[PDB]
């Protein structure tokens, strides 16, 4: 037990998880912060853009980024609409396809990279990461002079 | 790994601690070995009921 | 170099049992060996 | 206790009819509500059915007679 | 959008350890310090091969 | 993983055997049945004699 | 904080002189601390009585045979090491054995005083095949544990401890809170001078009487 | 029969660590059944103090480093696991640390408290420079053994704490004489700790654990 308490053979593993947004013929895929059939315990870790903060402890099954896809001609079962009226949840025509961590894997978000098309609309987090990179270059040029 | 412990246990030695003593039964042999007053392999004489 | 650090030249010393407290009846080889940890962890091997 | 697979297989000595004889008896103890001849020692009906074979309480004609009374 | 997760995996019974002389193995149990064989000075060993 | 689920899992595996087999199955003894017990870890504890 | 207090799970009564106790709720490394301490006290520190010297008539050494008894002197000395003697009055008393029999010699035929009590009343010592007499002299005393004849006029091994075989196995006890907790399964085998359940309560009391001054 | 109850405590303190004690002349045979029993109690469960959580007001996760310092955040948290902290009348305190300039941050830079005592004062935690400084809060607690962070807003950094002051325990059995008997032995424990708890108070604490496990026997 001494080699475990002293952290001898402990190793750090970095895992990358990517979420792409394609253009479905019914409607485009956009990163948002509204998810159907969820609660506050699943949306507290996200931000106004829809991506988790850097340094947040994510357990197995947490939502990393928000992503919903528009659906059409769902043909809901009449036995299902009777159950939705019990609680009072509104009907939303958007399928939940958010990026979540696999089962049994837990870690800490250490870096988030955002890539978009040339001239496409950027969310609030895209410029936030850009502002941090523009300052680290400026802090290096001031140290050089 | 198991045949190594059974070979060292049953391995007669010429001169050892507690050689020549007599035991009335097999329970006295374990009682003498656990007290450290008899070697694991020493020429003794024990009465056995088989 | 074993006799320079006040150690037996045979490289073996008599150890004690941690659970029963009795001393082992045979000298045991001790020392420091370089160990490695391979990339075969059970976190990606256990499936059900 | 009372878990012997060689004592029950010593009388038949086939190891194939014992699995067939214990199958017809294990369903009666699980479905239908048949009370076993041996006591419930906190064992599943699959194992408690083998105790009746080793003790000689049930046989080929005993299981057929107990099931015919229910039908 | 791609994120990066950092995991610190400790050693547990089941991991594969080896040396430089072709002696590989899998850790079976993690015994306490009081159970490991010690010398006259009381210094316990770390690995029993 | 409620605490009352572990009391239920301990009862459904009491007399329920499981089959263990190695990847190279050369002869009949490559598949044997054992009575599983709940252990802490991620490695299958095998008997030294089998 | 503090630890958990163990409770006696079950004590087997499979035999009158053989029991098997079980202590299920224990800490991580306490199955071997309490198991080895009690196994060492019952075998090394346990007051009792046994035969330490046997003086037979017409016997020079432990290898010379005698006429009148079908067995040799070594067979008689082995039957004297299994005699359960329990005296209360004095500490060292000498008993005499004198009987001219022809079919069987029982250990209960030894003359007893007002303080010496022999438990084994049907123990067979020797068998007088010939019509010769068998007169000997036994000496009993009190000791700490198993003391052989090598340390400290036929000197035989003295077994003062009432127990005969003490062993213990420690396996993991399944608890929903933590599985690493182990259980202690101890089984004794006494010679008949006392109950196997009373020998553990007397051994655990000796271990408590030592560190009782510093216990708060 | 008759037994000599050991009622004495002879402790030979040579330094803050490695304190040799000698209980009393024991009975014949009780040098090993009592010496090995006390060793398995001290090395197993002794109450100690360790930092269970550290919060720095500049860093988010333990992997990202901070400017102005030389050691990484993981190296800083690994230096906190070697502190010898002693709590007197509290079960969980909250310490703080704030130092600027080009100074070596040691264990003596922590703000002093009435119920908190730090034994090692030369323990280097981090090395600063004129580029920046650091400021963090430390939270210690009482425990018994090794408890990782998995079994126990985003700036909370949990640490695997080991509440064990003992490091190495060894015992020898020599001969004693009290002019009463002939065969009497004494027990000498070579207890070595981190200077947190008293070696004379560790024996009375270990004797109570063994007595509590035998009272219910």
């Amino acid at each position: 037990e001494r080699v475990v308490q002293e952290d001898r053979f402990t190793t750090i593993h970095i895992q990358e998880l990517t979420c792409v947004a394609r253009d479905t013929k019914l409607g485009p895929e956009e990163i948002t912060a509204d998810i159907p059939n969820v609660g506050e315990a699943a949306l507290n870790k996200l931000d106004e853009a829809g991506i988790v903060y850097v340094g947040a402890e994510v357990q197995a099954g947490d939502i990393l980024v928000g992503k919903v896809t528009p659906k059409g001609e769902t043909q809901l079962t009449p036995e299902e609409k009777l159950l939705r009226a019990i609680f009072g949840e509104k009907a939303s025509d958007v399928k939940d396809t958010s990026l979540r961590v696999p089962t049994g894997t837990k870690g800490t978000v250490i870096d988030v990279q955002v890539f978009t098309r040339d001239g496409v609309e950027r969310d609030s987090r895209a410029l936030s990461i850009e502002k941090m990179q523009l300052d680290q270059i400026r802090k290096d040029l001031n140290e050089e002079f | 790994d198991v045949v190594m412990g059974l070979y060292y246990m049953t391995r007669e030695a010429i001169n050892a601690k507690g050689e020549g003593m007599a035991f009335a039964d097999l329970q006295e042999v374990d009682r003498a070995y656990r007290s450290g007053q008899a070697s694991l392999h020493a020429r003794v004489k024990v009465r056995i009921n088989e | 170099m074993l006799k320079l650090a006040d150690l037996p030249e045979s490289g073996q010393m008599r150890l004690f049992d941690g659970r029963t407290g009795n001393q082992f009846e045979r000298p045991t080889t001790v020392g420091y060996m370089y160990m490695l940890k391979l990339n075969h962890l059970v976190d990606d091997k256990m499936h059900a | 206790a009372r878990v012997t697979v060689e004592d029950c297989l010593d009388n038949v000595d086939n190891r194939f009819e014992l699995v067939m004889l214990a199958t017809k008896r294990a369903r009666q103890l699980a479905t239908g509500g048949k009370e076993p001849k041996v006591a419930w020692e906190n064992d599943k009906p699959t194992v408690v059915a083998l105790r009746e074979i080793a003790s000689g309480l049930v046989d080929e004609n005993v299981v057929q007679q107990e099931d015919i009374v229910e039908d | 959008v791609k994120v990066y997760l950092a995991i610190k995996r400790r050693i547990q019974p089941g991991d594969k350890m080896a040396g430089r002389h072709g002696n590989k193995g899998v850790v079976s149990v993690i015994m306490p310090v009081e159970d490991m064989p010690h010398d006259a000075n009381g210094t316990p060993v770390d690995i029993v091969l | 993983e409620l605490p009352e689920v572990w009391d239920v899992l301990a009862e459904v595996i009491r007399e329920h055997p499981v089959l263990l087999n190695r990847a190279p199955t050369l002869h009949r003894l490559g598949i044997q049945a054992f009575e599983p017990v709940l252990i802490e870890g991620k490695a299958i504890q095998l008997h030294p004699l089998v | 904080n503090e630890f958990l207090t163990p409770r006696h799970i079950d004590v087997q009564v499979v035999s009158q002189t053989r029991a098997k106790i079980t202590l299920e709720p224990l800490e991580r490394g306490f199955g071997h601390t309490l198991g080895n301490a009690l196994r060492r006290i019952l075998l090394s520190s346990m007051p009792g009585c046994a035969v330490v010297e046997a003086e037979i008539d017409g016997v020079l050494h432990e290898y010379s045979a005698i006429e009148g008894v079908q067995e040799d002197v070594i067979e008689i000395l082995l039957n004297l090491k299994g005699l359960a003697i329990k005296l209360h009055g004095r500490d060292e008393v000498t008993l005499t054995l004198a009987k001219k029999g022809s079919g069987v010699v029982t250990a209960a035929d030894i003359q007893l005083d007002h303080d010496v009590e022999i438990i084994n009343g049907d123990h067979v010592i020797a068998n007088l095949a010939d019509n010769g007499a068998l007169n000997m002299k036994l000496k009993v005393a009190r000791g700490r544990g198993y003391e052989p004849a090598d340390a400290r006029r036929l000197q035989l091994d003295a077994s003062f401890s009432p127990v005969r075989r003490v062993s213990y196995v420690v396996e993991n006890a399944r608890v929903e809170q933590r599985t690493n907790l182990d259980k202690l399964v101890l089984d004794l085998e006494t010679n008949g001078t006392l109950d196997p359940e009373e020998a553990i309560r007397r051994a655990a009391t000796i271990l408590q009487q030592q560190l009782a001054a510093f216990v708060d």
